[PDB]
Order: structure tokens, then sequence, then C-alpha cells
């Protein structure tokens, strides 16, 4: 478990989102989409989910475990929409 | 979904109806929600403490300060009513004893009187605005605060009469130094050199329980029985009949404040202990009272008269109160 | 006869001594005073440029009331509350529920000032300030009062502030910070100059228009009242800054005059913008809450900055921007998260509307437009459950606000978060983030609504448990001000 910040592309707000220590950059992506997509943003299935630290720009990979992202508790993500 | 209310969530089920006294001004201190937190900042800044301090941990103590009621209910809208009507009163008279002259009639002795005994009175009165608006800031519930609130614009009222006054009798009397002076004789004339020690000591009593006691229980009659009892039956006598009644009309501020005052004691006094935390703050503070009235009242004409008659009734207040 | 004002009133404000029995330090300590190594004597040149005496306020200011209060029980029967817009119920029911504790917790700050002002032309306008704030936080209770069986929502002109609901933490966050916990100076400057001179003077026009132009007249009566009461303790911080330019201190009245503003200005754009271009039915604007904050606040900022001897805050120009969104920001907030806050608001999203919002802030439709468009979507689908909250927004740790900024087509988004001393603390702007910064003793340890949540603090730790938290039932938690009647326009 594990709180962290999500500023979801194109939504307006950045909001609370528990993840686990467990997933993966693509199921933490998933769990912030289920508070932005389809509520305030429009889907792009063209497109892929990424995972970058808001602090400085860096984009962790898909596969990636929030437990080796080395994250503070709270900390602001970007979840942007490229492949 | 919740119902509508008949009256505020904090005042319902009374038998009766609120007054709109209760529905303005009660249970209105939103410091006292959060004592450990006074303030929606860092629980540690000079202030968190200050409150803590001198408000939480006071040694007067009640369950519910909240429940405390202004026995004269007065809210701002009655306030500026009574007032008013009090300062149409006392302008009047300023304006119809201007009229005739009553200024250039007083004998030279009691112009003197004035210039030592009255006028330096705004220095006293100011500072019970003080007072009474530090008791303000620091009373735990906002009905007592409210209290305070008139209070201090009545000190204000008694500098205000007096700043004018004291212009108006420049007027007549270029030479006094009326206007001037005032300052001086307060800093330094031995008359003034006791009440001078109660109030700026007494300014410094930072616990709400200690503030009031020493403004309210024992600076402030000490001050009116000196400077409003006394001195305007002295200008009563001496042929001074605007002081003699502008005193008597800035009494009637007096004894609204000692009526506040009495209820809060009661309320104290249901709580077991605050008799004897009241009683040992008045022991404190009395022997600088007594310094202050015998300081005063002996430089005056009828000197030990009046030292025992505003001694005894300086100290009939609190007698009545418990 | 009766003397002349001019010719006594000095006298009134004769009052300093030099103090024997205590020390100056005992008599004034400088954490309650604020007296800056300056001395008394320097002080005393400190001069207020609005006089008024005891007689002149207690008739002038019984005729106030009579006045007010007339018109008062005059329209209480015919009860135009039941017919208003409620976007106007609303506009009310947020007025009451912020202020009214607030401004009588004002009487305090000036209070403050009357007893531990150096200046003894403070002390005596600080307790006419006194008196006002009394009057002001005593007739907005009276005023709603005569509503409360209409609705639960009205008894939190009461309530508000004895609660955690989160724009109410976000009110006591501002007014303690401002006016509750500063030395007399910093108060006279942070409250009186930035935010009563600088913002609520001119709001409290603005508001009452809005009254009377929505068919109003107790409500616009009661705001202009108390309106013309602002000048006599708003002047209180013009003249010490004066003094504290003049002496050695710009910076340190400078420092609070940027602190301040920023501060006011975040208040102002979630409790004013909002409401201005988005609950004040369509044909009723005037203005926008951009080109309203430009003509009447920012201009006489410039005005007094300037002729006071200071600077424009580093901020400004940011500032300048940031009128084409912030409100737009705590507007979206406030509605997708409406059963969190006491009042209804009001979407404001209707086409027409949206073309107004589209002239006034070009680009609206290409960026607020947008989460807009699947709200509106979702509720023509019958998907109105995606149209409430299922998380709670991360919170500024500065003004206890959400986090927010320019979405869709230009989304600019972002938080500027500083960790100190083993702490990730969330900032919705640089300014949010310098104001701690600079002082962080004074907010360190602060926690905002979302740190409670995270930290164990409202239990159940969910949604529920939150409202709970925060005193909202339903009943008085807020929904759609015009019940989605909006809707229809789309089908
Ligand atoms: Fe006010
Ligand atoms: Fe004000």
């Amino acid at each position: 478990t594990f709180p962290i910040m999500s500023n979801f592309e194109r939504d307006f707000v950045i909001q609370l989102v528990p993840v686990d220590t467990e997933d993966t950059m693509d199921q933490v992506a998933e769990k912030c989409a289920y508070h932005s997509i389809n509520r305030r943003v429009h889907p792009q299935p063209e497109k892929i989910l990424r995972v970058r630290r808001h602090e400085d720009g860096t984009l962790f990979p898909r596969g990636m475990i929030v437990s080796d992202a080395g994250l503070r508790p709270t900390e602001t993500l970007d979840i942007i929409f490229m492949d | 979904a919740l119902k509508p209310l008949k009256t505020w969530s904090h005042l319902a089920g009374n038998r009766r109806r609120p007054s709109e006294y209760e529905v303005v001004s009660t249970n209105l201190h939103y410091f006292t929600d959060n004592p450990e937190r006074p303030w929606e900042l860092d629980s540690n800044l000079p202030m968190q403490t200050w409150y803590k301090k001198y408000c939480f941990d006071s040694p007067l103590k009640h369950d519910d300060w909240n429940a405390f009621r202004d026995p004269d209910q007065l809210v701002y809208r009655t306030y500026n009513l009574l007032q008013d009507g009090q300062e149409s009163y006392v302008q009047g008279l300023f304006d119809q004893l201007n009229d005739r002259g009553h200024d250039q009639m007083l004998t030279r002795e009691w112009v003197e009187t004035l210039a030592r005994f009255y006028t330096p009175a705004r220095y006293l009165f100011h500072a019970l605005q003080m007072g009474s608006v530090y008791i303000h800031q620091i009373a735990p519930a906002s009905t007592i605060t409210n209290c305070a609130t008139y209070e201090t614009a009545d000190h204000l009222r008694w500098l205000t009469h007096t700043a004018y006054r004291t212009r108006e009798l420049a007027n007549c009397y270029p030479d006094v130094g009326f206007g001037k002076r005032e300052r001086d004789v307060w800093e330094n004339d031995p008359a003034w050199q006791g009440f001078r020690e109660l109030i700026e000591k007494a300014l410094i009593a930072w616990d709400w329980g200690e503030a009031f006691t020493a403004i309210n229980l024992v600076t402030k009659p000490a001050v009116e029985e000196a400077l409003l009892q006394q001195l305007g039956s002295l200008a009563q006598s001496e042929g001074d009949t605007l002081l003699g009644l502008l005193a008597q009309a800035q009494k009637r501020d007096a004894e609204r404040h000692r009526r506040w005052s009495s209820a809060l004691v009661k309320m104290a006094l249901e709580k077991e202990g605050n008799r004897e935390v009241l009683q040992k703050w008045v022991a404190k503070w009395e022997p600088l009272a007594d310094k202050a009235i015998e300081a005063y009242c002996s430089a005056l004409p009828d000197g030990e008269n009046a030292i025992v008659e505003a001694k005894s009734a300086s100290r009939y207040v609190r007698q009545m109160m418990g | 006869s009766m003397l002349k004002r001019e010719d006594w009133y000095d006298l009134t404000r004769t009052t300093n001594w030099t103090p024997k029995y205590v020390t100056e330090n005992e008599l004034f300590p400088e954490e309650m005073s604020g007296a800056r190594g300056i001395s008394m004597e320097a002080w005393e040149k400190y001069d207020e440029p609005y006089k008024i005496t005891y007689p002149e306020y207690v008739s002038i200011q019984r005729e106030k009331d009579s006045g007010a209060y007339s018109i008062k029980a005059a329209l209480e029967r015919d009860g135009f509350v039941d017919r208003a817009d409620p976007g106007w119920v609303s506009t009310m029911q947020l007025h009451f529920g912020a202020w009214a504790l607030e401004e009588y917790a004002a009487s305090t700050a000036e209070a403050r000032m009357a007893r531990f002002a150096k200046a003894p032309g403070n002390r005596n306008m600080a307790t006419f300030g006194m008196m006002d704030e009394n009057r002001h936080g005593q007739i907005q209770l009276y005023f709603p009062y005569a509503n409360v069986k209409r609705s639960r929502k009205w008894d939190w002109a009461h309530k508000a502030i004895h609660t955690n609901e989160w724009a109410a933490i976000a009110a006591r966050s501002f007014f303690d910070d401002m006016m509750m916990t500063r030395d007399s100076v910093a108060v006279s400057i942070m409250l009186t100059f930035a935010f009563e001179t600088g913002f609520t003077n001119m709001q409290f026009l603005g508001l009452a228009a809005d009254a009377a132009e929505a068919g109003d007249h107790t409500f616009a009566s009661l705001i202009s009242s108390i309106q013309t009461d602002e000048s006599r303790h708003a002047q209180q911080g013009g003249p010490s800054l004066k003094i504290l330019v003049e002496n050695g201190k710009k910076d340190e009245a400078q420092q609070m005059v940027d602190v301040a503003i920023w501060r006011s200005w975040k208040l102002f754009s979630v409790l004013t913008g909002p409401i201005m271009d988005y609950y004040t039915p369509l044909e009723s604007r005037n203005q926008s809450f951009k080109e309203f904050m430009l003509e009447w606040i920012v201009a006489q900022f410039e005005r007094q900055l300037l002729d006071l001897g200071l600077d424009k805050p580093w901020y400004w120009d940011q500032f300048m921007q940031d009128l084409d969104e912030t409100h737009h920001g705590m507007h979206l907030g406030v509605w997708y998260w409406r059963p969190t806050v006491w009042w209804d608001p009001a979407a404001g999203v209707s086409p027409e509307e949206r073309e107004w919002l589209e002239e006034k802030y070009p680009g609206w439709n290409d960026t607020w437009g947008q989460c807009w468009d699947v709200i509106t979507d979702n509720l023509v689908n019958g998907k109105p459950e995606l149209t409430v909250p299922e998380t709670l927004p991360t919170i500024c740790n500065m003004c206890n606000l959400p986090i927010a900024h320019t979405p869709g087509n230009k989304w600019n988004v972002k938080d500027y978060q500083l960790e100190y001393e083993g702490r990730l603390y969330h900032f919705g702007s640089e300014a949010d983030r310098w104001c701690f910064q600079i002082d962080p003793e004074r907010y360190k340890n602060h926690t905002n609504l979302v740190d409670r949540f995270l930290k164990g603090e409202i239990q159940p730790a969910d949604l529920a448990g939150a409202l709970m938290y925060m005193s909202l039932e339903p009943g008085v938690m807020g929904d759609d001000a015009h019940d989605y009647e909006w809707v229809k326009a789309y089908q």
C-alpha cells in the first residue's frame, strides 16, 4: 500500500490515489484513470498511459514496480498518453 | 435529509424561543474548539502558546463558559440606541452650559483643582480602555468577550468627554496649560502615582481570569469611586455643575460594567474552588487599590473622608458578589 | 455652543505615556505589539486620514441599523428567498457560512491592535474597528436566522467555522494567519490594508449590486450598510506601512504585503470568482470575474503601493496571468465535489453560459470546456454517478485549497512540492510555496484535511467517513443548484 498524487493528463485537478507497493507503472496508471478518464477526461485508446515523476519529469517504464520507484509517500505523479 | 430547525442547532431545546441577544452573541469563538491547537496553523506559534497559557490554563474554571449571559443583554444595535440617547443628554449639557458661560463662572482654586485632578484622567481612562480591550481578546466565550466589548467603547467614551472638556477648559483658561500638562501630572504627580502603578501593573496580568479581576473587580471600582463619585461630589459643592453631572452620567456606564462582572462572578461560584481563586487575586491587587485611592483622595479637599468612603464603596462592590 | 472637531480631536489620541512601574517591553510585548525596534515617539507620528469620535460613531451607526433592520422587517413576510434564483440562494449560504464568524473574529484582531498598538491613533481607530466587526458578525447572523426553518444549510451561518469542512478550514486558515496570530502592526497591514482595503471594500460594493440586480433588497441593504463601515477601519494599515518604510523597514513591510495579497487572492478565487462567472445568472453579468479584478482591485493595488513607496509583489505578472484560470479551477473543484460543501453549486455551463465564458476567457471551451464536455455527456447518458467523486483532491498546504489548473488542450496542472524535515508538502503555486518557506515555523506541523486522512485521523477512512468528519449529512451536503435542469439543452 501507498498513497500518491495523480496529476492525470488533461484533467484540471491533482487527486489523491492509493496504489499498492506491488503494482507496475501500468496498474498505477489504471488506478489513476479510474478517477479521471470518463469523469472529466475522454479515452484515448489510440494511446498508451505512461507514469512519470512530477518533480523532475522522469519517465518510469510500464513494467516497473512502485516498490522500486523510490517514491515518497504522497509523491506527485504525471499520468500521460503516449506509446 | 436533515430537517430545518426552529433556531440555531446550538440553541435547540430551550422550552423558550431564543432572544435576539442569544441569536447573535452565543457560542461564537472557535479557538476554544481545539485547545491543543487554537488557530488553524502551526501549534507552536507564540499566539497558540499565549492562548493556551492565558486562556485555557487559567485557574478560573468552568465546564461551559458559553452558558454566560450578559444580564443587560446588549447587542450592538441596543448599545447604540442606549448610548446615542445618553450622549444626546451629555452633549446637550456641554452645548447649553457653554451657552450660559458655565466655565467662566468657576473659581480660580477650582480651575486649579481641575488641571491636577480632572483632565489627566484621560490617561487613566485610555488605560482602562486597553485593559478591557485586552479582556475581550483573551476571554473564553463570545458572550464574555461582548461585555468587554461594550465596556471598552465606554472607557473610550469617558476618554472622549475628557479630551473635549479639556479643550473647552483651555479655551477659557489659556494659561493653566490644560492640554499640555496632563502627561506630567500623570507621570510625576504623587496624587496620580498609586493609580498609575495599579494600572501599569494590572495591564500586564495576561491570564484572562486575572485580567478580569484586576481590571473589573478591583481597578475599575477604585477609579470610579475616586474619579466619578468623589471628584464629582466635590465638583458639585464647588460650583462645577457640569462635572458634577458628567461624572454621574459616566457612573451609569460603570454600574453596567458592574452588573456583568457581578454576573460572571455568580457563574464562577458554580464551580468549587473558584471563590478561593478569585479571593486570592483580589487580595493580591486590593493593596494597590488602597495605595491608589489614598494617594488621590488625600490630596483632594476633605482628604481622609474621601479616602474612607471611596475605600468602602469600592470594596462593597465585591462584597455584594460573595 | 459646541467645539469644532478639528479643535479638540488630538487630545483624544494624546494617550501615550512613559511607563514606570512595568517596563515598556512588558507593557507592549513585541509578539503582541510588533513595534519592530521603532520608538514610541516615532510611532506617535501615525496619522489616520479618516477621523471619527465617539458620539458621531453611535449616532451614525444607530441610524445604519435603524435603516437595515427596517428594510428587513418590511420584506420579511414577502419571502423573496423562496422565489430567488437558486444560484443566488446558494450565494447567500456560502456568504454567511464563510464570513459571519470570521467577521466576529475580526473584532479580536481589532482588539489586538486596540491594546497593543504603540500608535495611540491606531488604538482608538481599532476600538471603533472592534465595534464595526462586532456589528458585522452580529447582523450577518441575525439576517440568515430568518431562513432557518427553510433549510438546514442556513444553520451553517453559525456552524461552518465550528467544523472541519474543507472550505471552513480554508477560511480559518486565511483569517488565523492574517489577523488572529499576528502582532498589532502585522495585523494592521495584512488585514486592514491587504484584505479589507485591497479586496473586501470593492467585493462588497459588487456583491451589493448583484443582490439588487437579483431582486434581493434585504441582502442589498445588508451588504451595502456593512460596506459603508469598512473605510473607518480599513484605513489602519496604510499609516503603519508609511511609518515602517520611513524607519529602517521597507522589506518587512513588503514581505507581509506580498504574503497577505497572495493569500487574499487565493481565498478570493474560490469564494468570489466561482460566483461571478457561474452562479450569477448570465443576463445579470456586467463583467467577468477577471474584468472586475483588473478594473477594481489590481489598478488600486499598484496605486496604493506606489504612493506608499512600496513595489508590486515579485509574483505580480503570474497573478495577472492566473485571472484567466484559478477560479475556473475552484469552480470545477467545488461543483464536482458538491456533496462536500454546505451550499448547492451552480454548474454555469449551459450553451449560452458557454459562449459568454468563451468570449470572457478565449480558450475556455478548448481547455475547461473539455471536462465539462465529459460531465455533460455523462448526465445526458444516465451516468450521473461519474459526476460525483470517489477520492479526495490533493489540498494545498498553504491555502488548504484543491490544486488545480488549465485542463484539456492546454493542460498545465502543476504541483509545487517541497520536502522539509522529512515531510512532503504540496503547493498550488510558486507563491503558495514561497509563503511557507519564508516562515516554516508558522506552518510546519499544520495538517490539511488530506494529511489528516492519510494519517489515520478520519475513520471510517473512506468518503462517508470524511463526510462525517466534516459534520456534513444529507440535507446540507451540496448538490446541483439548478438541479441538472440545464442538462436538457443537451438532451
Ligand atoms: Fe466587517
Ligand atoms: Fe472589516
